C-alpha cells in the first residue's frame, strides 16, 4: 500500500504539473507556444516516459515543459524501475499446495511425510504402486513443508489419479486436519538415512510421531529409525502400540541383523533384501549366473490366511501339499510367530 | 473446521470483488470519456427554424472517394451555403445539417457522398440544393443551436445517439450487480453449509 | 444482409454459459445441503476412465492429448486467417470451408471439456480453471456462428491461451522430464501465449473505437501490426511508428506496460540462459596409426599444465610424437584455453571424470601408452589428496588392468596401500 | 538500459548429433517459412485469383480537360514533378455489361484511378503529352474492334477494369517451392545421419 | 577480446542482413516496397535498437525487415545489456597508487606500514 500510494500519487501529480505548464506556454514566448493536451494525455505521456518506451506520438513542446521532463526523467525512471518489480513481487505469490484432502467413500488413503525428496518419492512409488500387488485402490497423500521442485511436480503429474501433495508441517494440528489424519489408514514417516547426525534425525522423527499421536491416538504409524537406542524412547509414548501395527523399522537393528545372519549362512542378507523389493521376472536367454539369479529375484514374501482344508493338519504336510501341488513356497512360519514349528504345536 | 470447498469459494469472493471494483472503475472511466461529449450535445437548444437564403460561393472544395481497399480519389464538389432563422438569435446563421459536416468543412452547408465522378457529386449537390432552395418560407424545421459557443452555426441532427450513451453506462452497472450477487451467494453458501454440517 | 449487428449474441453466449453454469453449481450446493436441514460405485468408474483418458496413461489417452496439441495450433491458425477479414460479416456454412473446419475442431474441444469435467474432483474448482474459462469464451460463439450463419472477430484471440497447456501435455506423454527443459517450455509457452493474446485484445479494441466517441476514432491495424506493437512496447524500444490511438486502447496499454515489461525483462534473460550452454569439451579422442598418446589427469591447473608441458615437450628430447590428452572435470579458464591454443597440434583437452568408465572410454585409455596422475602438493590435508589419487588409480586399473600408471603420492604410508 | 541494465560411444557422435540438430532446424524452418509465406501471400493471392477473366470491348474515350502530375527521375536524387493529360476510357465486360473505367495495370489504378493510363514520366511536358496522345489514338480507334481479354472484380471493383494481373505466378511459385525444398533437404539430412549411426554399429559388430 | 569480437561481428553482420532485406523488398509485394538505406544507416539503426533508444528516425519498413527486427530484438537486447557493462568493467580499472616514491636532496623520509587504517 505504501508503494502503490507513492507511485500513483507521484504519477498523477506530475501529470497535473505538465498539464498546467503545456496548456499555458513559456512567458517569454508571450504564452504563444502552448499545446492543447488533455489531463489524460499527460497521464499517458508520463507512463510512456517512466517506462522508457517514449513513443514520441505526444511529448512536451514548451521550454518549461521540456525543463520539467528532464527532472522527471531523472527522478521518475528510478521510481518506476524500483517500484514496479517490487509491487509485482508483493502480489500473486499464491500458495499452490494449500487446501485440503477430500476423502471418498469406499476408498482409503495413507499419509506420507518426513524426508520427501525426488529420489525418496520415486523409490517409494515404485514399490508401493507395483503391479505384482493386488487391486491397490489406496490413495497416497504427501505432507511436506517445502514446495516441490519442477521435477517432483512432474513426478506427481505422472501419478495424477493416485497421488496428492499438500504443503504443511507434521508438527501443526491444523495441517494434520487438512490431510484428514483422523480417517487415514496409516501414516508413513520416511527418514534421511544420509544425514550428518543420526541423533538429530531420530529426534526429529520422534517429534513427528508424538505430534501425529497427539492429534489422533488410534492411527497406525510406520517409521524409519537410524539408531537403536532412539527406538527404545519411541515405545515410551503412551498411545504407541506395536501390538496393533505401530512399526519402527530400525536400520541399525535390521542391517547388523542381516550381516549377523550372513555369518551363519553366506548370502542370506541378499535373499532377505530381495524378498521385500517388488520385482517382476526379467527374462534373459544367455546361459549366465544372471538368468538363475533373476528367476530367484522375482519372488517376494506375502502374508495370507489359511483354514479351509488346512485347519488341524501337521505343519510339514501343509508345506508339502502347497509346495508340491499349489506350486508356491509354503509357510516359513505359522498360533503366534513361530518359524518352521515341526510336528507339534 | 476448514473444508475442501474453501479454495473455490474464496476464489469466487475474489472474482465478485474484482467485478464490483471493475464496475465502479469503468463507471468513472466512461464518466470522464462521456463528460465533454454529453455536455457539448445536451447544452444545445432545440428550436423551430425556417430557411431565409441559399447560394453557391462560386468556388469548390475537394472530397475523397473510396473504391474499397486503398483508394484516395480526391474530387471537387460545389460549395452550397444556406442561412436559417432560429428562436434564440432570430438572425442569420449558417445551416450545416449533421455535426460531422460542420467539423470537416464549416464554409459549406452540405457535403455529398463522395464519388469517382465529378458530375455525380455536382448533380447530387444540385439535387440537394433544389430542396432547401424551395423551402423558403415553408413550415418550420425542428433544429439544434448552441448560443454559448456556436452563435452562427445550425444543425439538423444530434452529435450522438442516446442508445450508445445508454449502453456505455448500463453494462458497468450490470457488472457491479453481478459482482454483488456472486459475493452474496458465495457468503450465503459458506455461512449456511456450516449450519447444515452441524445439523447433520 | 448488412446494416445489422449481432456481436452481443456471440458475447452473451459465452457470458451466459460461464456464469449460468457457475450459478447452477452453487445453487446446487445450496439446495443439496439445505434439503438435509429442511427434511466401488458406478460414478467413480466413469470418473476413473475419464481421468485415465485425460492423462496419457493408455494408447487411447495418448492419441487424445496429441490431438489436443495439434488442434490447439489448428484453431489458433484459423483465428490468424480470420483476423484479415472484416470485424463482423455473413458467411454461409455450406460454402465457407474454414467454418466447417472450425466446427470440427470446436466439437472436439467440447468433448475434451466434457471428459475434463467428468474427471474433476471439485466441479467448482474445475469451472474456475483457466483452461475451462478459455473454453466458455471460445466454444459457444462458434455454435452461435453456425446457427446465425454469421461471424464476429470477438474474443476469438483467447484461443492463444491453449498454448499454456503444452508443457502439461508433453509431461503426460513422458517427453519432458529434465527440470531445465520443463522450465524452458513453461517460460516459452507463457511468453508467446501472453504476447499473442494481448495483441488480439488491442487488435479488437483499436479496430472498434471508443463507444462514447460513437466508434468514429477506430484505427485500421492488422493483427500482425498489433503483435509488432506489443513486442516494441515489452522491450521498451517504443518507436511510436505505430501506437494505440483509442482511449480503451491507451487504457489497456497502461496495464500491459505494468505487467508485460516485468514479464519480458524477467523471461527473456532466463530463456536465453536455458539455451546454448553447449558443452565445448564433450566428444572424444581419435587415435591415429603409428602415433601413441598419454592421458594426463588429477590436479589440472594453469601452473601445473604449463610446468608439465615445459619438461615434456622440451627440445633436448628426441622426436617426441606422443600426443598429450588432458582429462579434467572442471572447464578450463581463458588462460588455460589459451595455453592449449599455443599447443594446438600436440595437446587435446576433454572434460570428464577419471571415476567414470564412459569418460575413460572417451579418452581411449585401452590404447594409451601411459596414464599420468598429478597431485595437489599444497592441499590442506595430504591424506584426503592421497586417498583421492588412490581412487583414480583403482578406477583406471578397473577399466583397463594393463595400462602403465605414473602417480604422485604425498605420504609414504599411502604408497603401501597403493601396491 | 532496459530494466536498469543487468541485475559404446564413438568419436563420430558429436558431428552426427550436430547433423541431426541441423536437419531438425531445416524441417522447422521449412514449415515455419511455409506459414510465414502463407500469411504474406494470403491477401494478395485471394485479391488476384478472385478477379474474373472476360471478353471486353472499348465503348468511349475522352480527356477530362485537367492535368495530374507525375515524378521523373534522372538517376541519383531527382523529383522532377511534371504535368500530363488525364485520358479516361470506358469498356464493356461480360459480368456488368455496363460502363466501367479501364486502368490497364493494377499499379495505375492504385496511383491514380481517375485516369486510364500513366505515361513513363519524363523531364519534358511535351514528351508526356505526345506519349499520352500516341497511347490515346490506339484506344480511340479500338471502338467496336475484336474483343480484348481483360480482368474484373464484381465483389469489390464494379466500375474498374484491368488489362494485366496484379502479380506474376512465377514469384508466387518460388516463394512456396524453396520452403518445401528446405523441408525435404532437412528430412534427407536426418534420414542419412540416422542411417549412418544405426548402420555403423552393425558394421562394427560384424568386423 | 572475445566479448568485443562477438559484439562487433554480430552487429556488423546483422546490419548487413537488414541492409540486403530493406534494399530488396517483399517478393509478394513484387519488390515495390523497398527502402533506400545505406549500410551505415543500417549499422546506426541496429545500435539505436540494441540500446533500446529507438528514435524511429529510421526503422525497417519491409515485412521481411520487420520480421528480422523481431528476432534481433529478442537476441540483440540481451547481447547488448550483458556485454556492454562487462566490456566497460574489463577496461579502465587503472591502479591509482602504483608508481614509486622520488626522494629529494636534503629531505629525508620514513616508511610506514602494517595496520594502515
Ligand atoms: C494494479 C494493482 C492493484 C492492486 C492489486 C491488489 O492489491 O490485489 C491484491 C489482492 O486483492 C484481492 O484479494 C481482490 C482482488 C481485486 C483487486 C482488483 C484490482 C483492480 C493482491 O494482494 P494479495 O494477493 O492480498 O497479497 C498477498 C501476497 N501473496 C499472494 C503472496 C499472499
Ligand atoms: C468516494 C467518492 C468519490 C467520488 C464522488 C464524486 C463527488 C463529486 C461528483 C460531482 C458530481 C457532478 O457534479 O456531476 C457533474 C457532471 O460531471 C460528471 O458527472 C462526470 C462523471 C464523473 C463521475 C455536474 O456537472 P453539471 O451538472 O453539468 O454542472 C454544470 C456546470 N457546467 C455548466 C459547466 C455544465
Ligand atoms: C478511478 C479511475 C480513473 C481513470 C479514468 C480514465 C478516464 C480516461 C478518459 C479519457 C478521455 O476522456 O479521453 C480524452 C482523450 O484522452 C486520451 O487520449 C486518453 C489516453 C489514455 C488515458 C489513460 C489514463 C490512465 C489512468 C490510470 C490511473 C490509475 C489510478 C487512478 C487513481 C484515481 C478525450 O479526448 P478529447 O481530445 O477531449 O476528445
Ligand atoms: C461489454 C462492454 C459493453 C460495451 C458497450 C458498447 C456499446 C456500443 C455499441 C452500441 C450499439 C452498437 C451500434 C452499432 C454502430 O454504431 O455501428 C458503428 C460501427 O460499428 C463498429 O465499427 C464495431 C461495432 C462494435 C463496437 C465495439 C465492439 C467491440 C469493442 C470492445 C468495446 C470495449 C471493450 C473493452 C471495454 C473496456
Ligand atoms: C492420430 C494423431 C495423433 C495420434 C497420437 C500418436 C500416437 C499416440 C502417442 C503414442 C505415444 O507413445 O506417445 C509418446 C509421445 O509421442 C508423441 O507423439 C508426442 C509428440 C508431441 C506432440 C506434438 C504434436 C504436434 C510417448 O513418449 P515416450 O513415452 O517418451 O516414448
Ligand atoms: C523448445 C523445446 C524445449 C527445449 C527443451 C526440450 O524440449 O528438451 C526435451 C525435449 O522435449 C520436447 O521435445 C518438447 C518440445 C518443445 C516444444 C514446446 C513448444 C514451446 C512453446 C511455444 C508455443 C508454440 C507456439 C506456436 C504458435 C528433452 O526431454 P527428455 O530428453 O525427455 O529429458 C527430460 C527433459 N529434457
Ligand atoms: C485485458 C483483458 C483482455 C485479455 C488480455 C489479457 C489478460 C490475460 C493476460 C495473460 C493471462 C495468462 C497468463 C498468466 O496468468 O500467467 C500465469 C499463468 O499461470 C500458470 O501458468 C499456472 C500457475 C499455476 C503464470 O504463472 P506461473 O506459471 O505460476 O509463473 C511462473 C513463475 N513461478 C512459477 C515462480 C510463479
Ligand atoms: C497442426 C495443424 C496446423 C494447422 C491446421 C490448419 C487447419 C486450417 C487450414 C485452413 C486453410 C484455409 O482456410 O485456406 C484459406 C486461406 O488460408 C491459407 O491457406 C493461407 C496459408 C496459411 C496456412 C482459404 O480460404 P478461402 O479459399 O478464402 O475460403 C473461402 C473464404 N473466402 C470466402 C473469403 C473466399
Ligand atoms: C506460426 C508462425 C507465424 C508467423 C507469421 C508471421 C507472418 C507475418 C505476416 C505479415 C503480413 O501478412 O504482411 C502484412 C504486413 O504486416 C506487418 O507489418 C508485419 C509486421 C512484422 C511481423 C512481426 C510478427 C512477428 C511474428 C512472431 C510470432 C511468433 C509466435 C508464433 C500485410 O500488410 P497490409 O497492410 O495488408 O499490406
Ligand atoms: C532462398 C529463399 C528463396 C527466395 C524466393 C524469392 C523469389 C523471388 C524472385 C523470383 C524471380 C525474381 C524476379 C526478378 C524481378 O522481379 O526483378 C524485380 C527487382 O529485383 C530486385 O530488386 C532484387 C531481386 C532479388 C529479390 C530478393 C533478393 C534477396 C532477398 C532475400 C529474399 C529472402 C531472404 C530471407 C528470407 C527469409
Ligand atoms: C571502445 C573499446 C575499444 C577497446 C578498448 C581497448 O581495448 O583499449 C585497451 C587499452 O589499450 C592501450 O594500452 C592503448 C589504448 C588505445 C586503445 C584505443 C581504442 C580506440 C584497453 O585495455 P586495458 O585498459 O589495457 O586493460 C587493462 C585494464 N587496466 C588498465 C585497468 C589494467
Ligand atoms: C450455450 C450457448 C450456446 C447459449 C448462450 C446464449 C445465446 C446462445 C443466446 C443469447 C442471445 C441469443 C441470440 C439473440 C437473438 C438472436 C437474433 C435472431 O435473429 C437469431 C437468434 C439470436 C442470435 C439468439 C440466439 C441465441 C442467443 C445467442
Ligand atoms: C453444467 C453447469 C451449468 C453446471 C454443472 C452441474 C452442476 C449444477 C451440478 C452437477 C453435479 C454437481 C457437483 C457434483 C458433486 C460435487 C462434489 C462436491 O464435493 C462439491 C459439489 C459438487 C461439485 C456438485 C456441485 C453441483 C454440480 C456441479
Ligand atoms: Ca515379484
Ligand atoms: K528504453
Ligand atoms: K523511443
Ligand atoms: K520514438
Ligand atoms: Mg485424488
Ligand atoms: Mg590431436
Amino acid at each position: 500500500v505504501n508503494l502503490l500510494s507513492i507511485f500513483i500519487s507521484t504519477w498523477l501529480t506530475a501529470a497535473g504539473f505538465i498539464h498546467l505548464v503545456e496548456n499555458s506556454g513559456d512567458p517569454w514566448e508571450n504564452f504563444q507556444n502552448n499545446q492543447a493536451l488533455t489531463y489524460w494525455e499527460c497521464v499517458y505521456l508520463l507512463m510512456v516516459t517512466m517506462s522508457t518506451v517514449g513513443y514520441g506520438d505526444v511529448y512536451a513542446k514548451t521550454t518549461l515543459g521540456r525543463l520539467f521532463m528532464v527532472f522527471f526523467i531523472l527522478g521518475g525512471l528510478a521510481m518506476f524501475a524500483s517500484y514496479v518489480p517490487e509491487i509485482i513481487e508483493l502480489i500473486g505469490n499464491r500458495k499452490k499446495y494449500g487446501g485440503s484432502y477430500s476423502a471418498v467413500s469406499g476408498r482409503k488413503h495413507i499419509v506420507v511425510c518426513g524426508h520427501i525428496t525426488l529420489e525418496s518419492v520415486s523409490n517409494f512409488l515404485k514399490d508401493f504402486l507395483h503391479k505384482d500387488r493386488d487391486d491397490v485402490n489406496v490413495e497416497i497423500v504427501f505432507l511436506h513443508n517445502i514446495s516441490p521442485n519442477l521435477e517432483l511436480e512432474a513426478l506427481f503429474k505422472r501419478h495424477f489419479t493416485q497421488v496428492e501433495f499438500y504443503q504443511g508441517s507434521v508438527l501443526n494440528p491444523h495441517d494434520l486436519a487438512r490431510v484428514k489424519i483422523e480417517s487415514a489408514d496409516a501414516c508413513l514417516i520416511l527418514a534421511n538415512k544420509y544425514c550428518a547426525d543420526p541423533d538429530a534425525e531420530d529426534a526429529s522423527n520422534i517429534m513427528r510421531v508424538i505430534s501425529i499421536k497427539n492429534y489422533h491416538p488410534k492411527i497406525r504409524i510406520i517409521t524409519q529409525m537410524l539408531q537403536y537406542h532412539n527406538k527404545a524412547h519411541l515405545l515410551n509414548i503412551p498411545s504407541w502400540n506395536w501390538k496393533e501395527g505401530d512399526d519402527a523399522i530400525c536400520l541399525a537393528e535390521l542391517k547388523l541383523g542381516f550381516i549377523a545372519q550372513s555369518c551363519l549362512a553366506q548370502g542370506l542378507s541378499t535373499m532377505l533384501a530381495n524378498l521385500f523389493s517388488m520385482r517382476s521376472f526379467i527374462k534373459i536367454e544367455e546361459d549366465t549366473w544372471q538368468k538363475y539369479y533373476l528367476e530367484g529375484v522375482s519372488n517376494e514374501m506375502y502374508t495370507e490366511y489359511l483354514s479351509s482344508a488346512f485347519v488341524g493338519l501337521s505343519f510339514p504336510t501343509v508345506c508339502e501339499l502347497c509346495f508340491v501341488k499349489l506350486k508356491l513356497l509354503m509357510i516359513a512360519i505359522e498360533s503366534r510367530i513361530l518359524i518352521n514349528p515341526g510336528n507339534h504345536l | 473446521t476448514v473444508t475442501a470447498l474453501k479454495a473455490g469459494e474464496d476464489k469466487s469472493i475474489r472474482l465478485g470483488l474484482f467485478l464490483i471494483i471493475s464496475g465502479v472503475v469503468s463507471l468513472f472511466i466512461f464518466g470522464f470519456c462521456w463528460l465533454s461529449p454529453a455536455l457539448q450535445d445536451l447544452q444545445a437548444t432545440e428550436a423551430n427554424c425556417t430557411v431565409l437564403s441559399v447560394q453557391q460561393i462560386g468556388e469548390v472544395f475537394e472530397c475523397t472517394f473510396t473504391c474499397g481497399a486503398d483508394c484516395r480519389g480526391t474530387s471537387q464538389y460545389p460549395c452550397v451555403q444556406v442561412y436559417v432563422n432560429n428562436s434564440e438569435s432570430n438572425s442569420r446563421a449558417l445551416l450545416h445539417s449533421d455535426e460531422h459536416q460542420l467539423l470537416t468543412n464549416p464554409k459549406c452547408s452540405y457535403i455529398p457522398p463522395c464519388k469517382r465522378e465529378n458530375q455525380k457529386n455536382l448533380e447530387s449537390v444540385m439535387n440537394w440544393q433544389q430542396y432547401w432552395k424551395d423551402e423558403i418560407g415553408s413550415q418550420p424545421f425542428t433544429c439544434y443551436f448552441n448560443q454559448h459557443q456556436r452563435p452562427d452555426d445550425v444543425l439538423l441532427h444530434r452529435t450522438h445517439d442516446e442508445i450508445v450513451l445508454l449502453h456505455c453506462f448500463l453494462w458497468p452497472l450490470v457488472t457491479f450487480v453481478v459482482g454483488v450477487l456472486i459475493v452474496v451467494l458465495t457468503i450465503c453458501a459458506k455461512s449456511l453449509a456450516v449450519k447444515a454440517e452441524a445439523m447433520k | 444482409s448488412r446494416g445489422q449487428r449481432m456481436w452481443w449474441a456471440f458475447l452473451a453466449s459465452s457470458m451466459v454459459t460461464f456464469f449460468g453454469g457457475l450459478f447452477i453449481i452453487l445453487l446446487w450446493r445450496t439446495l443439496k445441503y439445505l434439503w438435509t436441514v429442511c427434511c466401488v460405485g458406478w460414478m467413480t468408474s466413469v470418473k476413473d476412465w475419464a481421468g485415465v483418458m485425460i492423462s496419457a496413461q493408455t494408447l487411447t489417452g495418448r492419441v487424445l492429448v496429441v490431438l489436443v496439441f495439434a488442434l490447439s495450433i489448428g484453431a489458433l491458425v484459423i483465428y490468424f486467417i480470420d483476423s484479415s477479414n472484416p470485424i463482423e460479416s455473413c458467411q454461409n456454412f455450406y460454402k465457407d470451408f474454414t467454418l466447417q473446419i472450425d466446427m470440427a475442431f470446436n466439437v472436439f474441444f467440447l468433448l475434451y471439456f466434457g471428459l475434463r469435467f467428468i474427471a474433476a474432483n471439485d466441479k467448482l474448482w474445475f469451472w474456475l480453471e483457466v483452461n475451462s474459462v478459455v473454453d466458455f469464451f471460445t466454444v459457444p460463439p462458434v455454435f452461435v456462428s453456425v446457427y446465425l450463419n454469421r461471424s464476429w472477430l470477438g474474443l476469438r484471440f483467447l484461443r492463444a491461451l491453449r498454448l499454456i497447456q503444452f508443457s502439461e501435455i508433453l509431461q503426460f506423454l513422458n517427453i519432458l522430464k529434465t527440470s531445465n527443459s520443463i522450465k524452458l517450455v513453461n517460460l516459452l509457452s507463457i511468453f508467446i501465449s501472453t504476447w499473442l493474446t494481448a495483441a488480439g485484445f488491442i487488435h479488437l479494441v483499436e479496430n472498434s473505437g471508443d463507444p462514447w466517441e460513437n466508434f468514429q476514432n477506430n484505427q485500421a491495424l492488422t493483427y500482425w501490426e498489433c503483435v509488432y506493437l506489443l513486442m516494441v512496447t515489452m522491450s521498451t524500444v517504443g518507436y511510436g511508428d505505430v501506437y494505440a490511438k483509442t482511449t480503451l486502447g491507451r487504457l489497456f496499454m497502461v496495464f500491459f506496460i505494468l505487467g508485460g515489461l516485468a514479464m519480458f525483462a524477467s523471461y527473456v534473460p532466463e530463456i536465453i540462459e536455458l539455451i546454448g550452454n553447449r558443452k565445448k569439451y564433450g566428444g572424444s579422442y581419435s587415435a591415429v596409426s603409428g602415433r601413441k598418446h598419454i592421458v594426463v589427469c588429477g590436479h589440472i591447473t594453469l601452473e601445473s599444465v604449463s610446468n608439465f608441458l615445459k619438461d615434456f615437450l622440451h627440445k633436448d628430447r628426441d622426436d617426441v610424437n606422443v600426443e598429450i590428452v588432458f582429462l579434467h572435470n572442471i572447464s578450463p579458464n581463458l588462460e588455460l584455453e589459451a595455453l592449449f591454443k599455443r599447443h594446438f597440434t600436440q595437446v587435446e583437452f576433454y572434460q570428464g571424470s577419471v571415476l567414470n568408465p564412459h569418460d575413460l572410454a572417451r579418452v581411449k585409455i585401452e590404447s594409451a601408452d601411459a596414464c599420468l596422475i598429478l597431485a595437489n602438493k599444497y592441499c590442506a590435508d595430504p591424506d584426503a589428496e592421497d586417498a583421492s589419487n588412490i581412487m583414480r588409480v583403482i578406477s583406471i586399473k578397473n577399466y583397463h588392468p594393463k595400462i602403465r600408471i605414473i602417480t604422485q603420492m604425498l605420504q609414504y604410508h599411502n604408497k603401501a596401500h597403493l601396491l
